[PDB]
């Protein structure tokens, strides 16, 4: 009650921290995952079936 | 030079084996090939064994009845003949000659190594040819 408080969303530093958080999980979970590097191989294709 | 078995003639119906020698060892790192020459018909390629072992082509035409052999220790070649049709009675050259062994298709590893090659291998040349064994079949 009676307080007054200046915000400021564009300088907020907790989007910032949460930026970097959200990427540090994302490098995180993959990491432990398997590795596709035996997979960049010249593949042989065809146009596909029942299609629109 | 090549050296071959003499003349030979056979009852249809049996077999027949044919040898080709080298002069002591001294073509060793080139290929086999048999070939044949009926008259008048031009000449046929019966095959080859390769040199270092892992090739052992045969036309299917003659896949049935005729086997191509190497032994390393005397270092000679043997030509079994099986069905000794008319057809047969011509004659047989062992052939040594080269081959180019290019590399097609190959699945290089991600650390660099190679996992497995085609590796298909093309004939050259047939430099070396024997005197020629004349099988004659007779009924
Ligand atoms: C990077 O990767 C490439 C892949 O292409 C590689 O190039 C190839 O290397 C192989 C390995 O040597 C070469 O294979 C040889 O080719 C020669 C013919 O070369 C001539 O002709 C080609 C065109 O076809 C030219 O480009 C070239 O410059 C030459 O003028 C064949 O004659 C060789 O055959 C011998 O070896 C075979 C087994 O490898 C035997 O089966 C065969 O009977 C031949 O025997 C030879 O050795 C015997 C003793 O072992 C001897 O007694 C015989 O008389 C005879 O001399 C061989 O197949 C291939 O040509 C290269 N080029 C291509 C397009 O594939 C590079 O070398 C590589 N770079 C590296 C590793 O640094
Ligand atoms: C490591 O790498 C080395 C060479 O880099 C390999 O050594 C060669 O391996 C090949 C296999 O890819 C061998 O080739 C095979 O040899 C067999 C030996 O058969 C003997 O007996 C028959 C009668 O049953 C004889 O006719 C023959 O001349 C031999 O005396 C052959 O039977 C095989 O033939 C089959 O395959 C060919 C095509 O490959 C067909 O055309 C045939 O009809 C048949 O189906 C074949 O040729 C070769 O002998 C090996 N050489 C040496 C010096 O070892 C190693 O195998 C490799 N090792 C590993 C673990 O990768
Ligand atoms: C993609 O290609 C593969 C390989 O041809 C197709 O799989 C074959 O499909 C045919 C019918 O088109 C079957 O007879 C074979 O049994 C299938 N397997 C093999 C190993 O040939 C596959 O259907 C294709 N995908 C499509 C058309 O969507």
């Amino acid at each position: 009650e009676n307080v007054t408080e200046e915000f400021n969303m564009w300088k907020n530093n907790m989007v910032e921290q949460m930026h970097t958080d959200i990427i540090s999980l994302w490098d995180q979970s993959l990491k432990p995952c398997v590795k596709l590097t035996p997979l960049c191989v010249t593949l042989q294709c065809t146009n596909v079936n029942n299609i629109t | 030079q090549l050296v071959q078995s003499g003349p030979e003639v056979r009852k249809p119906g049996t077999s027949v084996k044919v040898s080709c020698k080298a002069p002591g060892n001294t073509l060793k790192t080139y290929d086999l090939h048999w070939v044949r020459s009926v008259p008048g018909q031009g000449l046929q390629w019966m095959g080859w064994i390769s040199h270092e072992g892992d090739k052992k082509v045969i036309v299917e035409r003659f896949k049935a009845k005729v086997t191509i052999d190497w032994d390393r220790s005397t270092n000679t070649a043997y030509l079994q003949l099986s069905g000794l049709t008319s057809g047969d009675t011509a004659v047989y050259y062992c052939a040594k000659g080269s081959k180019h062994r290019l590399r097609d298709y190959a699945l290089y590893d991600d650390d660099g190594a190679l996992n497995w090659a085609v590796d298909v291998d093309y004939l050259s040349n047939l430099e070396f040819w024997g005197q020629g064994t004349a099988v004659t079949v007779s009924s």
